């Protein structure tokens, strides 16, 4: 599983950061400290954490990622990384 | 277990005798000729502002029918709709705009409607009315998105308190792709005016 | 006599013990989070709409003023009012159109608004309202005629029985001139408009 | 004699001292920001609003033309007015609408209007003000009859006492022909409209 | 330290003092019968338009409630608002919209509106208002956003100086996700129009 | 005689030299770019706004048609007008209302706007134009009755002077049965609205 | 330099006397009763559409204010204003609206007006009063961003040439934040509405 | 006798040869893409502006029904009309208002309109159109009374000559006790508005 | 080449010709009292409908002002257009909205509307016309961007075929950043409402 | 920790730029001259400075670190730099 | 001075291309053949030059700048060059 | 010439695909079979291909260029390729 895409809305200096699907690597999300979650009127479940995107990022470093690409859609800002 | 037309009346006495001792209480002469009736008459009407609860969303929630056919927006806007707040026994009323963009499943027009009577017509908080009644719909139909926007006027508000008449208290819920999509939200909230 | 403070207070306890007993016989948890301090705020409330009982339109008819220098037709439109019906107890409102000609007597402009208070805020009848208002106005001013009309939505109406949404009880009592000269109700009646 | 430009000057500084006065006795620091010219703003803006006392009718009322072949309607509705009640000297406003039927004389359409300022420009009454507009035309042009009607809201009522919002204050005053004459009176009331 | 009512028995002499000071210096008589109790009617007017100053926002803060189950816009719209302009100490009526998105906490829809009251009913700068009623709502809620916006007329700019009758003076403040998301915000301003 | 195309060429030139006058006296450059074809343009604008001195009712008044079969009154309303006030030369706009009951004589609904337009089309009071235009269709049809009335802005009372924006002029010119019968000129009032 | 009282008096006569000689190349007799004070009234009420030349933005651009503590949008909406094209010397009127968003300096309310005022009273070309107006805002303040937009009717599209009745013209200046930022324009814009 | 289909099919060659004759000669080449099938298409478009001529008022005015049992008012309103005017063959549109108080026979609602749509699909005068529906209404069932008010568009008066857009022509027939009694009329003009 | 003044001398009998024997074909009598002078009038009104074929967009092209000191959004909206179907003849009358964003060249307010009644006044097709309108505008300045849209009712829609009446038609064209940018789109459409 | 975030919104050529969260490096947002403040309206404390982003760029570089992506959501533009 | 950001709006295959701000080097701006110009309601200056980005970005790869990211902002596109 | 710049409207599975300005390779646009043309309402020229942009980056990679950037401005799609 060399790929990742997290994301965080609206403003960035502040979590919750989304962290994953329902087909993330189980071990991987528990590292994070991040929990599954169905918010209403989504059909699908998302792991998540309180951190803001940069505290996950630097996590995400010492398990071996690296960010390959950022990008906003909407006034969600998403990052993809790659196990680098 | 919801409510029955049994208990409604079992318990008619004891709201007729409750609002006699509110007649009496406010000064009142329940014996004065316009006044003889009220206390089943008030009895009465209460029971019909609050006949919600003897029913379940379940019945209604379960005449859903598949057709993955139609990808388009579904609105049903100006429902009337009246309640009670549950904080003064006040009504507040006005209207509720249900919009949603199906999935697999849809719902007959009228349907959605009666799930706004069957929330409403119990003692209420706008906020909670608007979130059920989307709730509801989410639940039945598993949607891209649903919208549900509700436009009252509080009486608690107009003829006490605070006092301001004019006053409107409007609640927005979002769902899926109507809070995503801002193309989705937009249309949905044009659609519903004027 | 007039209801008093004190009347409110020592009957606040029994108003309050009246509607807890209400929110169980409607099948409702009187323990619940939103509806443990409601049979307070209802009979607050319910004090409140019925507060003209504590009030004698002696106090207010007795600031009349004499003036038989202002021939002109006096109108104070758009009085905004919310009653009670005394059937069952639920609201109707809307709004009180007030219009006469003195003859030898005036009334200060927000008297008429006051007399209007001390009536609707009680358990009525909209044609008992509109006479009352009238015959205030007619008893202290002597006027060479006067004209009250009332436009409300009678709650349970519209909430219950016939069911009539948009459906609205105008009242209207034409004295003196006002239904003697068809050029006198005819200038009351479209000065009042829109 | 009417009030001058001179007398405006000699009372300014009273006016400035009574209204940093009225800021202290409020509970307001007179020496804050933007509240240091305030003694001197609305001192100013008070002489403003009643400007109409260092203006006389006799100058306006003069301007009369002789004129018998023009036998019409003559309206000019829908003059803004501002003007100040004297029992709490809050400002009411609204608009004036008048109407006269000429005999031999006329009276130049912005002249009308400068005789709604000279009056509605004082501590006033609406009764009062209607009547003395209605009284100027007359003398100046003895018509073959004369309307005047005035729809404003008064603060007082809004703001305060019985706060009614909506509410509004319609006085109107119908002579000669506009009284004798239903044709009249209801032509009147009709171009007046919308 | 919040303004009392003894602090208004204390003043009321010399706030009727000075009014009947300023009767004087617009050339007015103060013994004339409908001036007579016009310095107390004045002054009482002038208190009760200022009452805000003797509440503090500590109060009505203090009545928030958890709730994180209600993600959904709550909007209460068309506050009737009546202010007093610091500048010239003349009014300045419309109305306020308010609107926020909550996190964790929510709020009465009447406190609110006493919000409004609150800040309102003092002598004002309508921006300094505004900020003030959105201030409040954030301190009182921590909200994922809030939004105000104040319609309303000046009638020191209708009545007098730049005279611009029809003028409308309104200010918007736009915090957390309303002035962030742009659904959020074109929202809200759909769902407080017309 | 009426004014002609030759009086209108030999007149441009000192027309244009009057207005290139005027730019100076004002303090304007009439070098300046967008001033060089001003005294042109403002002269042949304002030789266009008075093009009605160049036509005679005459002409117009010679195409009445005999028929006595229709028995109906007509009326063409909304007949957009633009004259200019001979008192200051600045225009004053609005709409023109026509209703008669014929006799033997009808005229063509167009003819009855050119009636319009030579009259309006000068230096005008707008009393004078509508009995001019009244008389107009008097003489031409000897109508059982006839109805003119005219509602206009004078920007000479909005643009200065008394300076009332909103303020609008209507005059009302009633002959024949249109003055006598209740009915008929009720009737022509209530065609003519909205 | 700015034109004075002293300027006007000097070229009142010659005003005067350029329309006295309009009044005969029009085919009039300036010696008719209604047309004999018509070259002064005339003359004096071009002076006064074009006051606006006596006066220099640098006065009313001196009176802002220092508050960064205030970051909300301020709006003052339908500022009647009446300007003459410069292209024709007939007026063209409507309003103007005006919205910016501070940084650290504010300007009064009334100020805004006076801004149109000045600018608005001269020949001129919607276009440039538009950018002029957006200009004075932009160097007293240095605002995030300023938005001006101004509707209005050109009389000489209406009473002559192209002859559109209806038609209006708009022209928009969005600086700043209100040119980037789609959130600000779209909330200006909705907030100058109806 | 009236027009028949047979005629149409004989004269359709002769209409569409006309109509290509006037493409020629207005500069249009008849030959050109978008106008190849004009000459078919506006001579059956004409064809059916004009098929009033193919029907008879006999027909319909032999479906009256006895009935002396409906003493009360029958009003149709808005029904849509379109017809031609027979001086320029360009079309006149807007609404037709009937109203009549029956004796002892009465008509279909449906059957009224179709009286419409004979006469108006033909070439007309809007006076004899509404004389020949009221003439209709009469003859058929000799009601107590009848009205036919007409509100239409002349396109000749917009698109050309006068030039008034706005601009509309009302047609009035009060019949019977439409025109004797005053409240009889007045009830009918009230009933057919908004 | 455009039409001429010869042109339409020489074709006008040709029309009424054609206009004659449309008359008998419909089965008129083209000899009857008010139809012996339509052949004329009918020629003649066609001949100013299509006006427009005897003028060349390039006069009014070569009429463009350089000036690059006016980046602001003009805008000319409602302009009245009346045109004629080239399918049926008939005609679709309504109003067009014109919108443009400047870089170097700037165009006269007035010749903005004579580009519309150049290409309207032709047989058209209303997209065509509306891109007609939006290219002259694109090829006299080269601004950054132009938009152009028109709302109109088609006749041959309304008095036949599919007989929708209420039915409108709107064509929109958004060129350059009017296309490309949200913002500006969005202004142009907002401003151009109500 | 390697990864930062920083933006500004609107016009990037000029200020404010922001640059750092509550749990920012305190001697970094130090060494950039940002000040720690919280805006009315956001629930979070953020670092800013007063530089236009190109020359709060520079400042990273001397810090050792480098532009991974830029990107745009909303009117505001971010860029993730990772310590390299 | 490493890093550079340049931006065009609306369309990309026309100018005019906004290439820096008041402390922007003189020098560099002199070779674009930028000019320096405070656009009415913007608080701040700017370099800018008729050249569509395209030759722009030509003309800085001759001045040692590389393309780093390049995001959409609005209607707004923007260039992060670094000196390689 | 090594930077070059293509967009796509709306959806990327269709084209046409925008390759290039009135200054670009005459010779390049040719290889891609590019014509040049003046949509009305554009104060300019553009070379287009009726090929999605997958397309077009293929033949770009045969002329040696890579894609350095790729992002969204609107609902246009932008690629900033460089000759490698
Ligand atoms: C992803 C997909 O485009 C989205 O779920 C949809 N949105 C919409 C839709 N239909 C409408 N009318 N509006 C939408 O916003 N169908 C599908
Ligand atoms: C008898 C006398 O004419 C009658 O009482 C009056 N009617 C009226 C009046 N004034 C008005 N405005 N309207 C009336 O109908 N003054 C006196
Ligand atoms: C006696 C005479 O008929 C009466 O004074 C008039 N009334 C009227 C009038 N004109 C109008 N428009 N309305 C009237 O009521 N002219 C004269
Ligand atoms: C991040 C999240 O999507 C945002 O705080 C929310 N916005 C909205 C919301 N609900 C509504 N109705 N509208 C919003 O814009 N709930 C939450
Ligand atoms: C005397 C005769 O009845 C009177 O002149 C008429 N009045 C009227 C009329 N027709 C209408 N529509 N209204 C009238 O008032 N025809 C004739
Ligand atoms: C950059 C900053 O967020 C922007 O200048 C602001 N925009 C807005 C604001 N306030 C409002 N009401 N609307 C805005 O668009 N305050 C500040
Ligand atoms: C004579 C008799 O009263 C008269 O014909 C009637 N008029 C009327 C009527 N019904 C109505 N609704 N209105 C009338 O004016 N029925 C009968
Ligand atoms: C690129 C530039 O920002 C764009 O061409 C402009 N847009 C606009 C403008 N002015 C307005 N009012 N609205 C715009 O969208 N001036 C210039
Ligand atoms: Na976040
Ligand atoms: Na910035
Ligand atoms: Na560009
Ligand atoms: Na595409
Ligand atoms: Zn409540
Ligand atoms: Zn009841
Ligand atoms: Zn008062
Ligand atoms: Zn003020
Ligand atoms: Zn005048
Ligand atoms: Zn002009
Ligand atoms: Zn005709
Ligand atoms: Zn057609």
């Amino acid at each position: 599983m060399p790929y990742l895409l997290i994301s965080t809305q609206i403003r960035m200096e502040v979590g919750p950061t989304m962290v994953g699907d329902e087909h993330s690597d189980p071990e991987l999300m528990q590292q994070l400290g991040a929990s599954k979650r169905r918010v209403l009127g989504n059909n699908f479940y998302e792991y998540y954490v309180n951190d803001p995107p940069r505290i996950v990022l630097d996590k995400l470093e010492c398990r071996g990622f690296r960010v390959l690409s950022m990008t906003g859609v909407g006034q969600t800002l998403v990052w993809c990384l790659h196990k680098e | 277990r919801p409510r029955s037309e049994e208990d409604n009346e079992l318990n008619l006495p004891n709201l007729a005798a409750a609002y006699s001792s509110i007649l009496r209480s406010l000064g009142e002469d329940p014996q004065r000729q316009g006044l003889l009736k009220t206390p089943w008459r008030a009895a009465t009407a209460m029971q019909f502002f609050t006949k919600g609860y003897q029913e379940t969303i379940s019945d209604v929630l379960n005449d859903a029918i598949f057709d993955e056919d139609h990808d388009e927006m579904v609105i049903v806007k100006d429902i009337d709709m009246f309640s009670m707040c549950e904080h003064h026994l006040v009504p507040f009323v006005g209207r509720v705009h249900i919009g949603y963009l199906p999935n697999k499943q849809v719902l007959g027009l009228s349907k959605l409607a009666r799930i706004v009577e069957i929330y409403s017509r119990r003692l209420q908080v706008q906020e909670r009315l608007t979130k059920q009644i989307a709730v509801a719909i989410t639940e039945a139909l598993q949607p891209a998105g649903v919208g549900v926007v509700i436009e009252a006027t509080h009486m608690c508000m107009v003829m006490r308190g605070v006092q301001k008449m004019n006053s409107k208290t409007v609640t927005s819920t979002m769902l899926g792709v109507f809070r995503e999509d801002p193309k989705t939200r937009e249309e949905f909230l044009t659609l519903i005016r004027s």
